[PDB]
């Protein structure tokens, strides 16, 4: 006998239910990936056999968001098309694993100061039976995890 | 000055001393203090972090006529770290309360009773005595009053400096500073001898090779001698027991440090289930520490298999009775490196 | 024996014993070196050994790289000297910082004279930040700290 | 504040709240001189520190009866309990004088609240604590309740009605500061004069503006208490701290893990420094010690109970059996009015066997296979007889095996 | 001189009082989007992200005291942590922010000896 | 006829039952890999046809641990997020093949002085039926094998 | 400090696929009209349709 409140406390969480906030607005997305943190390693060796290893500089964060094409919606392309020379509005991004009904947050990934670097349009294939999907690639500064 | 009212610069013309402080974890001494000292009266113990803190707590100018003042100045000028002040009568009661104390330093007091009680196997303590205040007797009976304790050492003679008066600095205070400097620089396994004594400290009496030849066996006395080119050096690294084990201070003090470090490394295993999975975790922790110690050079052997070994398990170190009583037994055997002490030059034509 | 990384550092310029708070960020600072000039002497009958005679000490130059930014007191000093005005000195303190922003090692240079200012190329095909290159020549060097 | 316009409000304050935890196997009840905000003697459930301050007045001064005043550590002890990982708890405030009627009703009041598992008295007074501990009858403790007690001496153990169900700790702990309350938050009752009824004065603030003479009478007692507590140091009973450690250990490691080798938080110093030899005497007598270690800090260094035998010597063993029998009893309550026949007994055996197997999976029980860890017995000629069945009885035998902790680790060093 | 008109461990210095004034204004503008939104947990998490993002940026610029952000600020918001059932039913959302300010050196003492 | 005691002595061990200790704490993991040891080869050739080969320097050890995402748990990310400049807490790691019931150890892999270099968050896919899995990467010094 | 900015935009490459029909060589004629560096540049629009 296992009670539903026990599952919410002890069982792991699946990936398919999440909500994404871009800036101060929430947009439904189909796939989000790339939230990784990497460091370099600095090494030092000497003549008597010592060997030191330390963390180095943290690398930059890259994120890809995948979304379907809806009538009258070009928000993601309008963001990447606003780049003038080196100026663009940077937005904070939060991805949260959510309750099955969307009324409770389980865990949040916070991404700070993201701006778009690439935008992929759907491929028009006359023999396909899929939905037009656009993809946007972003570069950020930092990633943090906050447990609800 | 001490009263700050307006923003800006304040000028004062003082003469207070200023020294430097080191940090050695394997050398945390406790200084025996006379009960008549006003600073220590009414308290169990006092922790002194540096000369600045001591002068602040004293609220007085440096007095060379105070035995405790010169001992701390000699100790801190030699590189010692934070220490503890405990009255002589309260040693057997307050020392076990303190957990990080490793050295028991007789700052001119008589701590014969405290050493015979505290400095025992397993307690992780080392004692530093003071030698006779008179000339050394040539019959070899100037060390008859010291117990043959492998956890203690004696140093002779007392020291003087420029800032000295009718009282002379006890050698224990300066030696305890040498322990802190050597441990932080070259490790606890290196002999705390053949090193200069900082400051203007000078031995009160001269000791020659013939004099030291009598007091370098049995209950040996460690001499502080001056050499023509190297200045004043600590000449001697022997404990009070003349045995194939614990003959030298480095071997005894290395085992004291390793026992303390291993005890802290595996203290997580208390109040854990007394089963094999716990024993494997403890073996990993002990083996990890011993390999690191061998890497630093604190153990003798070309490969770790020649330097240490760890055994733990059922029917190897413990029986059914031990397990049912909650006992966990581990065997550790480590080989220490002994220094070269006599150099012989053979000349021929 | 743990060594120190070389990507965390600060530099402070003092003009008339007044530090400049806006001139502490630099992309690159060249290493500081001291050399004891020597001349080799050869004796008459000595054909198997060498003898080196000491001479004056030669100090290196200070090189800094920085991006194009708002005008700061360091820039105004450099412009005045290179405009043909009276030469003026500055004192520089270079500090190597640890994880707690405590200078483990520090070098102070006395009477540093601005002698060169160069800028990067205007390249239409590049993706880079315009970087200024500054060079100074000082009279003395002194190091203070717990490491070196 | 009282919001009027939509938007954002800004406030400057110093109120502190702590993270709220949760648990089921460790829910303590605190008996002491509390000051509820509501007049209406009954056990009150408190979910977190914020809920406690919303329903009670936090402070170190007990309610004043008209004058006498009392010093209470209940509020500070609760803050230590929440800072050490405690979850929801029940509070049983004792008001006015300590009548025997209150003492006799304590076991019944605790049983009325169905979620209680631990009993704590967070009061510095030794005589007050002794009266409360003696009021816990053997029936209450044997019903699946555990008492955490504060030993007032280093040499003599406490005496309770059930030794197996009690753990004592020594010594008390110190804190940097105590919670101070404003005059409006200090309850005052009993004042009466010609022009005012007894119910018109509720707190110290109203008392000040109605009769400054008796107000100066009260504040001199308060100032005297503050001076006395400052001289001896802000000493808090350690039982409230141990209640939080019990909650944290159960959620993290489990009930079968000893509530020892855990670092205390939120405290400043212990009331007494202990040596190994003194700790050795206490451990044999059954008094757990709060020790100070340089490389760790302040840690709990005991897991014994007041009973010294091969069965109930260790706290984790005793608490594990209390948890098992409580959960088994909960499962057995859906069978109470079923017909007393063989199919009913089969369902009983399946329910207990399923629970015991789940317990063994997590590592609570000892053994390599379930047969070595537990057994369940129930039958018409095995556990009960024909007379028992005819009387409506149903007898089931349950046995378990527990893992004892390791208390002493011995190092044997050799030279070669 | 940089002292205000109140001599207290708080607000003694103009920088500390003015820093809190600026932070309160910037934070108020940061989470002003949450007004007239549902008063549920998903909104609270969005507000917490906005406040935490600003405080980290302020600490990076050097406006807060501490070697790591956990020593410079903390943000709390949630049920039974900052607000109760009565607050939620009244439409109130309560947040607690605590930040440490850096205080300047004011007196400089030179000690001379021979 | 083969007795279970004979199997425990002569039969090989499977991979799916193991327990991992990180520092002084034990954490359940789904996958552990990378426990390899490598050496370089130093060669020397001569005119008369000799050919000498010797072992070289040992390389660094790299480890990847895979774990599911559980409510309220951020221990692994908190470790990698504690890096300041080049300072981080290094932990010893032990992986043990275990009795089917977890009460007996069979073989232990010991890893000394490991610190994280990379952290991978789960990919949020709205069409997947998997569990969120995080991955951590560690760099260490030494690996030893102890037989129980 | 660590600053990141967008850089220069890269060129766009497009591929169109089409079957081979009798008498139709329109696409090959377009690429075969390159002389040295001169070619007719055309705008292209792709629309999702009802």
């Amino acid at each position: 006998a296992i009670t539903p409140e026990q599952i919410a406390v002890e069982y792991p969480i699946p990936t398919y239910r999440f909500v994404v906030s871009v800036g101060d607005e929430q947009i439904p997305f189909n796939n989000v990936s790339g939230l990784d943190v990497h460091y370099d390693v600095i090494e030092y060796k000497d003549g008597i056999g010592n060997y030191y290893k330390m963390p180095g500089q943290r690398q930059s964060i890259n994120i890809t968001l995948r979304k379907g094409v809806f009538p009258g919606d070009t928000k993601l392309f309008d963001w990447i098309n606003s780049i003038q020379l080196n100026q663009v509005e940077k937005k904070d991004i939060a991805i949260s694993l959510t309750n099955e009904a969307g009324t409770e947050i389980l865990m949040t990934w916070n991404v700070a100061n993201a701006f778009p670097t690439s935008f992929t349009s759907p491929s028009f294939d006359a023999t396909s039976n899929e939905i037009a999907v656009q993809e946007i690639a972003l570069t950020a500064d930092r990633v943090t995890i906050q447990a609800a | 000055t001490t009263i700050t009212t307006y923003p800006g610069v304040y000028i004062e013309e003082d003469a207070s001393l200023s020294l430097s402080v080191s940090s050695s974890a394997t050398a945390v001494p406790v200084f025996a203090v006379a009960g008549d000292n006003p600073l220590i009266s009414g308290k169990p113990y006092i922790r002194i972090s540096n000369w600045l803190e001591y002068l602040t707590l004293k609220n007085e100018q440096f007095d060379p006529a105070n035995t405790l003042d010169i001992s701390l100045r000699a100790y801190f000028i030699n590189g010692g770290g934070y220490c503890y002040l405990v009255q002589t009568t309260d040693l057997e009661k307050q020392v076990p309360k303190l957990d990080d104390v490793t050295l028991l330093v007789a700052a001119g007091e008589n701590i014969t009773t405290a050493v015979s009680t505290l400095c025992k196997p397993g307690k992780g303590l080392f004692a530093i005595f003071d030698g006779p205040t008179t000339e050394l007797k040539s019959d070899g009976t100037s060390n008859s009053d010291y117990d043959p304790n492998p956890f203690a050492a004696v140093y002779y003679p007392w020291l003087t400096a420029d800032w000295t008066t009718t009282i002379d600095i006890p050698p224990s205070a300066a030696i305890a500073g040498v322990y802190c400097s050597v441990d932080s620089t070259r490790g606890v396994w290196k002999a705390p001898a053949n090193v200069p004594i900082q400051g203007g400290l000078q031995p009160k009496y001269p000791v020659t090779d013939d004099l030291q030849a009598q007091y370098n066996q049995g209950k040996a006395l460690n001499m502080i001698r001056t050499f023509p080119k190297s200045g004043t050096l600590v000449w001697g690294a022997r404990t009070l027991e003349d045995n194939d084990n614990w003959r030298y201070i480095p071997v005894r003090r290395l085992f004291n440090s390793a026992e303390r470090d291993i005890k802290n490394a595996m203290s997580f295993a208390v109040f854990e289930p007394n089963s094999q999975p716990t024993w494997e975790r403890v073996r990993s922790a002990v083996n990890n520490y011993l390999y690191s110690l061998w890497q630093q050079g604190g153990l003798a052997g070309n490969k770790p298999d020649d330097a240490y070994f760890v055994q733990i398990g059922k029917d190897i170190t413990m029986t059914d009775d031990d397990i049912k009583q909650g006992k966990m037994i581990i065997k550790i055997g480590m080989a220490a490196v002994r220094p070269a002490e006599f150099i012989i030059l053979q000349f021929t034509q | 024996y743990t060594p120190s990384v070389s990507h965390r550092f600060i530099a402070s310029f003092l003009f008339n014993n007044i530090p400049s708070p806006l001139d502490i960020a630099f992309q690159r600072i060249s290493g500081l070196s001291r050399e004891l000039q020597t001349t080799q002497y050869s004796q008459g009958g000595e054909n198997a050994r060498n003898v080196w005679l000491a001479e004056k000490i030669q100090h290196g130059s200070l090189h800094l790289e920085r991006g194009v930014m708002t005008v700061t007191p360091l820039t105004l000093m450099f412009d005045r000297v290179l405009r043909g005005e009276k030469a003026v000195y500055a004192d520089v303190v270079i500090m190597l910082l640890n994880e707690n922003s405590v200078p483990v090692a520090s070098w102070t240079l006395s009477n540093a004279l601005p002698v060169r200012w160069s800028t990067g190329d205007f390249d239409a095909n590049s993706n880079a930040v315009l970087v200024n290159s500054l060079e100074l020549r000082y009279q003395d060097m002194r190091w203070l700290g717990v490491k070196v | 504040t009282i919001p009027t316009y939509p938007g954002v409000y800004i406030e400057e304050d110093a109120s502190l709240n702590l993270s709220v935890n949760q648990g089921n196997t460790a829910i303590p009840v605190f008996i002491g001189l509390f000051s509820p905000k509501n007049t209406n003697s009954q056990v009150t459930r408190v979910n977190s520190w914020l809920d406690f301050t919303n329903l009670f007045n936090a402070g170190c001064i007990a309610p004043i009866t008209i004058v006498i005043v009392n010093y209470t550590t209940s509020s500070d002890a609760l803050k230590l309990y929440f800072q050490n990982g405690g979850g929801p708890c029940y509070i049983l405030p004792q008001l006015d004088r300590l009548t025997q009627g209150f003492l006799d009703s304590i076991p019944e009041l605790i049983k009325q609240a169905l979620e209680i598992t631990l009993i704590v008295c967070p009061e510095w007074d030794s005589g007050y604590q002794s009266k409360i501990y003696n009021s816990l009858t053997s029936s209450l403790l044997n019903a699946g309740y555990f008492l955490i007690a504060d030993n007032q001496d280093k040499n003599t153990a406490l005496i309770t009605e059930v030794a197996s169900q009690t753990a004592t700790y020594y010594p008390a702990v110190k804190v940097s500061q105590l919670i101070q309350a404003e005059d409006s938050q200090i309850a005052v009752s009993g004042y009466e004069d010609a022009k005012t009824k007894s119910d018109e004065v509720k707190n110290l603030a109203q008392l000040k503006e109605k009769n400054p003479t008796v107000y100066q009478q009260a504040v001199q007692k308060i100032q005297a208490i503050q001076d006395e507590i400052a001289a001896n140091g802000n000493i808090i009973p350690v039982s409230a701290v141990m209640a939080g450690i019990y909650c944290a250990t159960d959620a993290s490691r489990g009930v079968w893990k000893a509530p020892a080798n855990i670092v205390l938080s939120g405290i400043s110093d212990v009331a007494e420094r202990l040596t190994d030899d003194e700790q050795g005497e206490m451990n044999s007598k059954g008094i757990n010690a709060i020790r100070y270690f340089s490389h760790k800090g302040f840690v709990v260094w005991g897991a014994r109970t007041l009973q010294n035998d091969d069965n109930w010597r260790y706290i984790p063993v005793r608490r594990l059996f209390n948890a098992a029998e409580r959960d088994i009893k909960q499962a057995m309550q859906s069978v109470v009015f079923e017909p007393n026949s063989q199919p009913t007994w089969e369902r009983v055996k399946s329910a207990i066997d399923n629970y015991l197997y789940s317990l063994w999976q997590q590592g609570a029980l000892a053994g390599n296979k379930p047969q070595e860890a537990y057994f369940v017995q129930i039958g018409k000629d095995v556990t009960m007889s024909d007379d028992d069945i005819k009387q409506g009885k149903m007898i089931v035998k349950v046995g378990m095996a527990a893992v004892r902790p390791a208390e002493f680790i011995i190092l044997q060093f050799s030279q070669q």
